[PDB]
Order: C-alpha cells, then sequence, then structure tokens
C-alpha cells in the first residue's frame, strides 16, 4: 500500500521506502490486483491475514 | 545513490501522479513499448529538421 517489498535472504517483509523498518506482509499492509501471470518478477510468499486468529477462536 | 530496479522506480513515479502501482506492473510491456517508440520519434524529429 505505502511501502516496498524486501527480503533479508530468508524472509519477506514490507518496509517504508526512506527508512528500513521491516514489517510482516499482511492483508492490511497490501492490496490485491488480479492473478500472478500478468506481472514480471512476482515471487511466491505467504500473506498473513489478521482475521484468521479470530476465526481460530 | 540507492539502487532500485527500473520497473519499480517507474511504479513509484506512477504512484506519485495518483495512478496505483499495479497499473504499471499489469501494463509494463505496453508502457515500455510506448516509451521506446516515443524516444524513436524524438530521434526521427531531430534527424529530420534543423
Ligand atoms: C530474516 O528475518 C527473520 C525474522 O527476523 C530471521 O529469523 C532470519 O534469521 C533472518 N535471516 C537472515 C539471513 O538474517
Ligand atoms: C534479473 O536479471 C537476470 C540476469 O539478466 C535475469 O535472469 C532475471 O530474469 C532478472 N529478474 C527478473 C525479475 O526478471
Ligand atoms: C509459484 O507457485 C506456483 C504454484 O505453486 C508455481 O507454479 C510457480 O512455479 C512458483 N513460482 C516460482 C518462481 O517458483
Amino acid at each position: 500500500r505505502e511501502g516496498v517489498f524486501v527480503s533479508n535472504g530468508t524472509h519477506w517483509f514490507v518496509t517504508q521506502r526512506n527508512f528500513y523498518e521491516p514489517q510482516i506482509i499482511t492483508t492490511d499492509n497490501t492490496f490485491v490486483s488480479g492473478n500472478c501471470d500478468v506481472v514480471i518478477g512476482i515471487v511466491n510468499n505467504t500473506v498473513y491475514d489478521p482475521l484468521q486468529p479470530e476465526l481460530d477462536s | 545513490a540507492l539502487q532500485i530496479p527500473f520497473a519499480m522506480q517507474m511504479a513509484y513515479r506512477f504512484n506519485g501522479i495518483g495512478v496505483t502501482q499495479n497499473v504499471l506492473y499489469e501494463n509494463q510491456k505496453l508502457i515500455a513499448n510506448q516509451f521506446n517508440s516515443a524516444i524513436g520519434k524524438i530521434q526521427d524529429s531531430l534527424s529530420s529538421t534543423a
């Protein structure tokens, strides 16, 4: 939404662009558009959904 | 100078004019072809006339 995607070599994060503060990639930090195949250089990862722990109740 | 991939730099520059990042990445081949063609027009214009 407001950052850039980044990896430390093992894990994927989203950061603000002008200062390295990494955060978990989530459905709040990101927005969808369309299927994978349109985009050059897209990578597979998990995106965490903050409603899933509530559905785990 | 901080390196960044040129397609991601253009997605920041799109996001700076109020057009969402996915509009570049979904249309990247078209955007590159329009750019490559538009510099071809500049070269032909300057080559054609003094
Ligand atoms: C990447 O970040 C995670 C979470 O902080 C950490 O567990 C992992 O060891 C890091 N990898 C490297 C190569 O530092
Ligand atoms: C990055 O550059 C290498 C070397 O040209 C190329 O194999 C690779 O496909 C590029 N990465 C992407 C996202 O295409
Ligand atoms: C990403 O995941 C899909 C489905 O599992 C797979 O077909 C594709 O090859 C993966 N891409 C890469 C770069 O590994």
